């Protein structure tokens, strides 16, 4: 009886217990997300406590099987998932201090209160309030007031907590046989053991710079176009050869440029495609929306949705009698239970969100036969990519013409093409530099290359040199600007968005090539293509059973992340921008600042 | 006429667990298979060996019926020459098995909100199981090189596990009652057959 038959039996017992415990927890959470009452909150608390206690106990018993004596590459992954120590490597005092710091920072972010200096009897929160201010205002001084206040009253209280957070997380990482917390985060993409499909944790960095170097020219042209069109709204606040101010990007932190479409629209006269009225006038309801999505998924070879999906899923807001959390979520309770929670309305946005969440459900259904610890995406950037691609396929004018939402005599021009392409680029291409900047800054801080007294200096130098944005007012070492974002105050990773954004267009190009599509890649509908569906399903069923290198190769025929498919998607927009920028300057200078 | 009562096991109140499966013998009666066609929705109705149409005009010696209930994705293992946890450690069918197996959904009766843990099967066993053999043993299974003396944990596990059926499960995790019919022909004169 070697270690193999000892690990196998332990994994069998864990597999048969975790399913029941997680099902109970998921059912309690679903009941709370439908009904809001103290009893349901208590039920969630009890179920979660049982699940966490069982998980720790099994993780403690999982350390008696050394990894070097096990050779299957299937049971090794389950034990690797189970054997992660985490906070147990620290003392009780340090662990409780870390939890206290995390809860304090989360509470400060959640209840962040800023008030104007004229009347404390009426003042705003983050949501709503400041978000509406910096999403729907054209005033320069009010946006600056909100931007500086949120980082003044809130940013002050997080830096002393953030420093101790960094120190304690680094202690935990070094106790877990790592180098730092950034190495711990990069450990998600680590692959060892399989010959020819290896991936070191330091390779992720080099791949990120290599992809960004090819991303840069398109971002520079988009930056030039946005800067040229923002000088008409703020005539005396932007330099033609400089960097965009950080408080005029349509968002609190500049993560997305979505709210600048009204100011940067290429052809204002021609509107975008909106089938909300064509849905209102033809007796379209939520049930028909989800039936249409199911028909689309069946047309490519993927199976139906279960009989329990249509009965146990709440697809409409209950009303004032009940209280439910309206947030589109795809639920995998396990044991053959799949549900979608959505307060669906008759709208094109909900029409695409239905496809997103049903692609999530299909991806979950694909790997239902895998063991419990291997039922998830290949990495952290694969599960949303499928939802995004199967949402992109449903927004094409050809698909909407096929289902009768658009008139048959509708002829599409090359102006709506550019409008849609720029709308996509404002939210897809405009977020990659921000993610790169934030993750690179956090990695340097965790390593120790940035001393404690140069955090803001390095932060703003990186912002000017990579993103191309400049602070409106100077910040000293008393502020913690990165902590103002949700994903920094709450301990969360951030590179998954970059990886998903690059993966989704690779998947789309592969499937469109498999569908014999002729023309631009942005006009792609994968409907009525059984060959395309099988190619995607060959990857969807793997789970974590195989390295994400092989999973990616199954679909795109390549072992590494690539950016050329992304560039091919925006080629017409790139040519249009190059033609429109022939009389402007492309690039920015770090020296210029608004307060200079 | 004393008809063979093929309606008392098909319509019982509570069935037995997979590992502890009961046996009901049928003899000294005339068999009418028309009443077997009741309960029209059948999940799986396959016969190995004899044919259902010609089963009426055939006289045998004894007929054995065994009753158990399993989950949806395990009915495939009530076929001969099949390997699985149920097919190896709970119930075995010979390579030359003759008869039919009948399975149908039983979600409404055998499922309870909050879980139904009263039906249990076996997951660990030192050796495999010979055909038509039962095992109600409950000794502690040893997965290591150290004696256990009878205790849970450390490297010891309880062999039998509880299904925990719930009405909201999927089609493969929902209960499915299963009955197996076996036929034997001994040197004794055949009596068990209908008109
Ligand atoms: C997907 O295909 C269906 C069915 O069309 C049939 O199969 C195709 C592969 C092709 O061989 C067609 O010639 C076949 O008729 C399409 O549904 C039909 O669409 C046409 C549009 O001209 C319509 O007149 C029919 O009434 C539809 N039949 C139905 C709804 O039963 C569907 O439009 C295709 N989806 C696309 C192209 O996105
Ligand atoms: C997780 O932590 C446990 C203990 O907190 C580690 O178990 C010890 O590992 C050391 C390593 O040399 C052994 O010398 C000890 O005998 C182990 N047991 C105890 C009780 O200390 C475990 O190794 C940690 N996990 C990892 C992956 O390092
Ligand atoms: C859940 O909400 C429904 C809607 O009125 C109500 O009838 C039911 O009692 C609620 N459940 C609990 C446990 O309160
Ligand atoms: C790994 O373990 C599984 C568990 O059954 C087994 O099927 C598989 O054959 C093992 N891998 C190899 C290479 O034998
Ligand atoms: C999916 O459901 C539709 C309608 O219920 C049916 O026509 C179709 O055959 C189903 N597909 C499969 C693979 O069963
Ligand atoms: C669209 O096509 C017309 C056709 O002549 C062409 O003149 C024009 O340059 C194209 N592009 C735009 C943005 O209109
Ligand atoms: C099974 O028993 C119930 C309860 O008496 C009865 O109503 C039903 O008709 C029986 N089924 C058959 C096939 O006789
Ligand atoms: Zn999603």
């Amino acid at each position: 009886s070697t270690i193999e038959e000892q690990a196998k039996t332990f994994l069998d017992k864990f597999n048969h217990e975790a399913e029941d415990l997680f099902y109970q927890s998921s059912l309690a959470s679903w009941n709370y997300n439908t009904n809001i009452t103290e009893e349901n909150v208590q039920n969630m608390n009890n179920a979660g406590d049982k699940w966490s206690a069982f998980l720790k106990e099994q993780s403690t018993l999982a350390q008696m099987y050394p990894l070097q004596e096990i050779q299957n590459l299937t049971v090794k992954l389950q034990l690797q998932a189970l054997q992660q120590n985490g906070s147990s490597v620290l003392s009780e005092d340090k662990s409780k201090r870390l939890n206290t710091i995390l809860n304090t920072m989360s509470t400060i972010y959640s209840t962040g209160k800023v008030c104007n200096p004229d009347n404390p009897q009426e003042c705003l929160l983050l949501e709503p309030g400041l978000n509406e201010i910096m999403a729907n205002s054209l005033d320069y001084n009010e946006r600056l007031w909100a931007w500086e206040s949120w980082r003044s009253e809130v940013g002050k209280q997080l830096r002393p907590l953030y420093e101790e957070y960094v120190v304690l997380k680094n202690e935990m990482a070094r106790a877990n046989h790592y180098e730092d917390y950034g190495d711990y985060w990069r450990g998600d993409y680590e692959v060892n053991g399989v010959d020819g499909y290896d991936y070191s944790r330091g390779q992720l960095i080099e791949d990120v710079e290599h992809t960004f170097e090819e991303i840069k020219p398109l971002y520079e042209h988009l930056h030039a176009y946005v800067r040229a069109k923002l000088m008409n709204a703020y005539p005396s606040y932007i330099s033609p050869i400089g960097c965009l101010p950080a408080h005029l990007l349509g968002d609190m932190w500049g993560r997305f440029w979505t709210n600048l479409y009204s100011l940067t629209v290429p052809f204002g006269q021609k509107p975008n495609i909106d089938v909300t009225d064509a849905m209102v006038d033809q007796a379209w309801d939520a049930q028909r929306i989800f039936k249409e999505a199911e028909k689309f998924f069946v047309s490519v070879g993927l199976p139906n949705m279960t009989q329990g999906f249509w009965e146990n899923s709440m697809l409409t807001d209950p009303g004032n009698v009940q209280k439910a959390v309206c947030h589109p979520t795809a639920w995998d309770l396990g044991k053959g239970d799949f549900r979608i929670l959505m307060c669906t309305k008759v709208t094109m946005d909900d029409f695409l969100t239905a496809h997103h969440e049903m692609g999530h459900i299909q991806y979950d259904m694909a790997y239902a036969a895998q063991p419990f610890l291997l039922r998830n995406g290949a990495n952290e950037g694969f599960h949303e990519a499928v939802g995004e691609i199967m949402s992109l396929s449903a927004a094409t004018p050809k698909h909407l013409k096929s289902i009768g939402l658009l008139s048959p005599d509708f002829q599409e021009d090359n102006e709506t093409e550019i409008n849609f392409l720029l709308k996509q680029a404002l939210t897809i291409v405009g977020t990659l530099p921000f993610t790169y900047m934030l993750e690179k800054w956090r990695w340097m801080v965790f390593k120790g290359e940035i001393p404690k007294d140069q955090w803001m200096k390095k932060w703003w130098e990186m912002k000017r040199e990579i993103v191309g944005v400049v602070e409106p007012v100077p910040h000293d070492e008393t502020y913690c600007d990165p902590a103002s974002l949700f994903h920094v105050s709450n301990d969360y990773s951030f590179i998954r968005y970059y990886t998903r954004t690059l993966y989704q267009f690779q998947f789309q190009e592969a499937l469109c090539q498999a569908a014999k599509h002729e023309g631009p890649l942005h006009k792609c509908d994968i409907s009525n293509s059984t060959e395309a569906g099988q190619k995607l399903f060959n990857m969807l069923r793997l789970g974590k059973s195989e390295p994400w290198t092989l999973a990616l190769e199954n679909v795109v025929g390549a072992k590494n992340m690539n950016v050329r498919p992304l560039l091919n998607y925006f080629e017409p927009l790139f040519t249009w921008l190059k033609d429109q920028n022939k009389n402007s300057f492309v690039g920015w200078s770090t020296d210029w600042s608004p307060y200079a | 006429t004393n008809l063979c009562p093929f309606d008392e096991v098909f319509n019982a109140t509570r069935f037995a667990s997979v590992y502890a499966w009961n046996r009901k013998r049928i003899s000294n009666c005339v068999a009418d298979y028309s009443v077997l066609y009741n309960f029209a929705p059948f999940f799986a109705f396959k016969c190995y060996g004899v044919s259902p149409t010609k089963l009426n005009d055939l006289c045998f010696t004894n007929v054995y019926a065994d009753s158990f209930v399993i989950r949806g994705n395990e009915v495939s293992q009530i076929a001969p020459g099949q390997t699985g946890n149920i097919a190896d450690y709970n119930y075995k069918l010979p390579d030359d098995f003759t008869g039919c197996v009948i399975a149908w959904n039983s979600n409404k009766l055998d499922s309870t909100v909050g879980g139904n843990y009263n039906y249990r099967y076996r997951l660990f066993r030192k050796s495999k199981l010979k055909p038509f053999e039962r095992d109600i043993s409950t000794e502690i299974y040893q997965a290591g090189n150290k004696p256990c003396n009878g205790v849970a944990g450390v490297n010891c596990y309880f062999p039998l596990q509880s299904y925990g059926f719930r009405p909201t499960y999927g089609v493969g995790h929902q209960p499915y009652r299963v009955v197996v019919l076996s036929f034997e022909l001994l040197h004794a004169p055949a009596t068990v057959c209908g008109p």
